[PDB]
RNA sequence: CGGGGCGGACUGUCCCCAGUGCGCCCCGGGCGGGUCGCGCCG
RNA sequence: CUCAACCUAUUCUCAAACUUUAAAUGGGUAAGAAGCCCGGCUCGCUGGCGUGGAGCCGGGCGUGGAAUGCGAGUGCCUAG
RNA sequence: GACCCCAGAAAAGGUGUUGGUUGAUAUAGACAGCAGGACGGUGGCCAUGGAAGUCGGAAUCCGCUAAGGAGUGUGUAACA
RNA sequence: GAGCAGAAGGGCAAAAGCUCGCUUGAUCUUGAUUUUCAGUACGAAUACAGACCGUGAAAGCGGGGCCUCACGAUCCUUCU
RNA sequence: GUCUACGGCCAUACCACCCUGAACGCGCCCGAUCUCGUCUGAUCUCGGAAGCUAAGCAGGGUCGGGCCUGGUUAGUACUUGGAUGGGAGACCGCCUGGGAAUACCGGGUGCUGUAGGCUU
């Protein structure tokens, strides 16, 4: 009739068999969840990087 | 059997320290948080808006977003056999700058200065931290005074 | 209709005081904790003797009452009704429960209050008697007799303190002389050398 | 000798008429206070329902007003005429304020009216020195300090000196 | 004794003091948080404000932005420097509040170089005016009124300082509900009685009102007005000359500090050795007086 | 463990009684670390 | 004269659902090249200000910035 | 009596023996034995039917003394 | 040591309590996130963004109740 | 050496009582025509400048309470890991590392940012 209710016994042994891996961090994390007003302005800044290229290469040279 | 309430078991966790109740000091609202800096999540209970969940109290994360009153923090959370990066919105009353990153950033600037000076002067200097080495050989003077004899004291029932 | 004390000898539970959560607790059997000449001044009874437990255990309020009466009767016989002062230094603040059997079995087995016990630690003082110097042998015998009312192992000790105070008997008198101590009923008041000078001027006058 | 900024003065007078119930009795009482002060009084309600007194919570029970300045000094003299300048010793509180009562309001200097009744009232003179208002100011409010306070003995001395009053040893 | 001592040892052990400037009754920290704290997505952008504090004898107008190490005042103008420019008497009134608000605006704009641009309303009229930024030019300086603990009802002098600053060229958000010309019943702004208040015509009306009724009360009230020979018929022109002088030269020249001998006026703190000696001497005097009997 | 000369403050010994710090300079005794230190010994 | 309650200074004994204080063991993060430092360019966001913030483009820096050990990363199908 | 878990024991006792702690007496004669004395006021007071040291309530002294409690027990109705 | 609707805990003093004045942010929208979690849903919650408003002199605050509870798929119906 | 305006940390800053306060200031203070609020010009708002440091405020004092920081308590309490350690148990000791809190006894009694004054 009655049986065991709950245990975390042997759970930690199972977790560490394949390791508890930290999430794979890498360059260029995603922009999900960032402020929409800030985000749509950065798109305008990226779009208009074309102009001022002549000034950039003049300064770099 | 345990309830699933969002603030179960936070009776002392979100309570204010002794004789530190009342108005929140204003410099906590004047801290500048940018994208990429490391912040400890505390979770004070005077402000009930933007409270982090109790599983993030004491955790440290990295800011990825800044709003008018809060920040978005990427903070690791361990769920059974996996760790996954949560993103939480926390008002600035419940965070503070982590000094571990400040200490390391200080040591980087000192290291780059030390390399710069050593190259321009003509020296090589150890920049890595080394673990505490075994003690060096030394002489201990008695100064003409014999060491004091120590003996265990007799037992007696104190009180 | 009380269980044998062997069923509640050990501190197995957490402390379970009578509070707003534990209600319906019967009164402890011991209600009197001081006997003899409780009104005697501090310098009348310079000798202090303790019964000290050596076991981390529980003593029932029934046993404390029995041992209190047993020590009182011997002290009265050998020292008179005003030749001593006894203080029981254990209070039965822990409620023990009983799961009363005639639903049947272990279902809903949490018990109802049954009585109260005092939790005693190793080296803790159970009982104290203060008296004159010439009654040292009578105090030891009185405390020895009261040992038989308790489950564990207890030691009789003659304290180096003066009476029921916390000051040593070999420096008590000259502290009173130099006004570091002032009697107040059965005890003393320690007056430190700090505070308003008006208190100091109340002394020395 | 004394600093001129320490002389005692009257802050307010605080007349009060506690009628038992609400209605035409209370309206007549407020009429009496208005005739006495030239100044519209305010009704006060009952904190709690007490049926041994016959009152209920939030029911208009009493009427009161506070008078300051020259008009207060005039009304106090009118009240002290009735008392014959005889205030008992215990009428003075430990904070330097005193008070008394009168049983009939007609002898205050108000002509009788058949419609209006026989209302009595309470006088409560609140004494003060210049500078007492710092406890009431909004910005940088403070206390007045120990020397600047008024004791029962100083209030009694002021009454004896100013109104040549008699303090009965009651 | 009959009653428990409320302020016993346990009371003081658990007592938490409020903030120091709350205990002195100088700062409303509920208002200060909403008013000095910048949005976090604006980072180190300063949030400027105009602190208007009216004193028993002075008007203080400052512009500050909050930092962690304390506030930073970038421009301050006082009403006690008004004798340099026209008006010499009758400070801490509505007309002087306008003058010091205008002086603060002109002083700050001169510090930033935005003088010719953002002149403001040179011709003083009481109606609503709000400076607009000019394209191709640096934007208008924006700050917010900080009234402190003042009760902001219609006619308060802090709104006189605000009116001077917005007419000086500063952009401060406001409504004309709190200017003296506003009428609560009709819910309309007169804008002409407000101009009179700016020009001190209500004070001039009082002077001639007292002149006709009781000359003794007139002397008692405006005693320092007979000195310096200020009359009601010349009040308005005096304030207009004050405005023009403020416009022409708002630069503050700090008075050079004089040589002073270093003097200790307040008693220094007694040392530990002195305190112990004082206790020993007091004890000795008690014993000596006792043996005298 | 202390000695000299000027400024405040304290004491129910007040006669110009007694005692305590502080700021500047002149001396004295003791302790420790650096010193091309300098010598002598191992 | 005496006993109550009251107040004051003490005194005995306690708390899973009390607490000023407060461990040990424990939990998170950091210990660089995706870093640091220079210049410049873009922005419709922000704005006293060539102001802030973010993004982008060039350049120079390697003593590879604790110990120890180990080769890692990633996908599909899947039984019990 | 005889070895983790583990398969049987407690309070309380012992002039069995062993070690330890504290104290006391003693050549000014300990201790134990054997042998003498163990007195007067006073058969002290209050208690009662009788309580004389010895059913009890209080007192608790003095002289002679080497010493002898106005009493440690047995005993008597009380004595003895 | 009161009060904040209620259970308890947290929090709160020119507050979050009390009294007034004006109001309807308890409204219209798209996503993101947190909580339970399988990292599914519901419920609840957090931070924004776009409208239209309220209030205040303004900074601001407000898309319900100071926070932790107060609730509900497919199919069908009904309204907009 | 101080003060004012605005503050940061939020008692080393608070609380009780006493003493002193030069100059500016800050106040108390005088009045209700206007602006504006009241039962009450007490508060608030406004217009002032005869008087006063009595109060607030500032500084100092008190074998002051509190608070802050040390010593002690104490290598004590508790505790990581270990043993075919002890003990009928309850519990205790040792090894290996970490290590408190009262009482009691000392010392201290706001630092400071920006702007602007006074101080022969
Ligand atoms: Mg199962
Ligand atoms: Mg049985
Ligand atoms: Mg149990
Ligand atoms: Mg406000
Ligand atoms: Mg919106
Ligand atoms: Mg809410
Ligand atoms: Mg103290
Ligand atoms: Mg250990």
């Amino acid at each position: 009739a009655k049986s065991k209710n709950h245990t975390t016994h042997n759970q930690s042994r199972k977790w560490h068999r394949n390791g508890i891996k930290k999430p794979r961090s890498q360059r260029y994390e995603s922009l999900k969840g960032v402020d929409p007003k800030f985000l749509r302005n950065m798109r305008f800044a990226k779009k208009h990087n074309k102009k001022g290229l002549k000034k950039m290469q003049a300064n770099n040279a | 059997t345990n309830t699933k309430g969002k603030r179960r078991g936070t009776r002392y966790m979100f309570s204010r320290p002794f004789r530190k109740h009342g108005v929140v000091p204003l410099a906590t609202y004047m801290r500048i948080y940018k994208k990429g800096d490391i912040v400890d999540i505390k979770g004070m209970g005077t402000v009930q808006k933007g409270m982090p969940h109790k599983c993030y109290h004491g955790k440290t994360g990295r800011v990825y977003n800044v709003t008018q009153h809060a920040v978005g923090i990427v903070v690791n959370k361990q769920v059974k056999g996996k760790i996954l990066a949560k993103r939480i919105n926390v008002r600035i009353e419940h965070i503070k700058h982590s000094k571990s990153r400040d200490s390391f950033l200080k040591r980087v600037k000192e290291n780059d200065q030390k390399k710069k000076e050593a190259k321009e002067k003509g020296t090589w200097v150890q920049l890595k931290r080394q673990p505490a080495p075994p003690r060096e050989a030394h002489f201990v003077r008695t100064n003409g005074k014999e060491p004091e004899l120590l003996e265990p004291i007799p037992y007696e029932f104190m009180a | 209709g009380r269980r044998p004390a062997r069923c509640y000898r050990y501190c197995k539970n957490k402390p379970y005081p009578k509070s707003r959560f534990c209600r319906g607790v019967p009164d402890a059997k011991i209600r009197i904790f001081d006997l003899g000449r409780k009104k005697a001044k501090v310098d009348e009874f310079p000798l202090g003797g303790h019964m000290v437990s050596d076991e981390y255990e529980q003593l029932s309020s029934e046993a404390l009452e029995a041992a209190r009466i047993c020590a009182n009767k011997y002290m009265v016989k050998s020292c008179g009704r005003d030749g001593f002062h006894m203080r029981v230094r254990l209070h039965p603040f822990h409620v023990i429960r009983i799961n009363k059997m005639l639903q049947t079995g272990m279902r809903g087995a949490f018990g109802k209050p049954q009585g109260t016990v005092a939790r005693v630690h190793i080296g803790q003082v159970i009982m104290s008697i203060r008296t004159k110097l010439q009654n040292e042998e009578h105090v030891i015998e009185a405390l020895r007799r009261a040992k038989f009312k308790f489950p564990g192992r207890q030691k009789i000790h003659i304290s180096k303190k003066w009476g029921f105070t916390k000051f040593n008997a070999d420096e008590f008198e000259d502290m009173v002389a130099k006004k570091c101590l002032i009697p107040d009923g059965c005890g003393v008041k320690y007056v430190p050398s700090h505070g308003p000078l008006d208190k100091w001027r109340v002394l020395h006058s | 000798k004394e600093n001129p900024m320490r002389e005692l003065r009257i802050r307010k007078l605080c007349l009060n008429i506690c009628v038992g119930e609400s209605g035409d009795r209370l309206t007549r009482a407020a009429k009496v206070l208005e005739q006495l002060t030239g100044q519209t009084p305010v009704f006060s309600k009952a904190r709690y329902t007490v049926r041994s007194f016959g009152i209920r919570r939030n029911e208009k029970i009493a009427v009161h007003c506070t008078v300051r300045g020259a008009k207060a000094e005039e009304i106090l003299e009118k009240g002290l005429k009735v008392r014959e300048y005889e205030l008992r010793k215990n009428n003075f509180s430990d904070t330097g304020n005193f008070g008394f009562g009168i049983q009939e309001h007609i002898d205050l200097g108000i002509k009788y009216d058949p419609s209006i009744g026989i209302y009595g009232l309470d006088f409560y003179v609140v004494l003060g020195r210049p500078g007492f208002s710092i406890a009431d100011k909004k910005r940088r409010t403070g206390c007045i300090g120990a020397k600047h306070r008024i004791s029962k003995e100083e209030a009694m001395r002021w009454f004896q000196q100013k109104y040549d009053g008699i303090i009965l040893p009651g | 004794g009959f009653v428990k001592v409320v302020k016993n040892k346990a009371y003081f052990k658990r007592y938490q003091v409020k903030f120091r400037r709350r205990r002195e009754g100088k700062t409303d920290y509920y208002a200060r948080k909403r008013l000095v704290i910048q949005d976090k997505n604006k980072y180190n952008t300063p949030k400027y404000r105009m602190i208007v504090r009216v004193t028993n004898r002075d008007i203080i107008c400052q512009i500050a932005y909050a930092r962690i190490e304390g506030d930073m005042i970038v421009c301050a103008a006082y009403a006690h420097e008004l004798p340099k420019y026209g008006v010499k008497v009758g400070l801490t009134n509505y007309a002087a509040a306008y003058c010091t608000g205008l002086l603060l605006a002109r002083r700050l704009l001169n510090r930033f170089g935005m003088d010719k641009i953002y002149e403001g309303q040179v011709e003083v009229t009481g109606d609503e005016y709000n400076v607009e930024s000019i394209d191709g030019q640096p934007g208008a300086f924006t700050c917010y009124l900080d009234a402190g603990l003042a009760r902001t009802t219609t006619g308060n002098k802090v709104f006189g300082a605000l009116k001077g600053a917005v007419d000086g060229g500063l952009s401060i958000p406001h409504s004309t509900k709190r200017f003296p010309g506003y009428d609560s019943e009709s819910k309309e702004f007169n804008a002409e009685v407000h101009r009179k208040h700016i020009m001190g015509q209500n004070v001039a009306d009082y002077m001639r009102y007292l002149m006709e009724e009781d000359e003794d009360a007139y002397k008692k009230q405006f005693s320092q007005y007979i000195k310096n020979s200020v009359t009601p018929d010349m009040m308005e022109e005096m304030y207009k000359k004050a405005h023009a002088a403020i416009r022409e030269n708002p630069v503050y020249e700090k008075k050079p500090k004089k040589e002073v001998k270093k003097k200790r006026w307040n008693r220094p703190k007694m040392s530990l050795a002195q305190k112990k000696d004082r206790v020993a001497q007091k004890k000795a005097s008690f014993l000596r007086a006792q043996e005298r009997a």
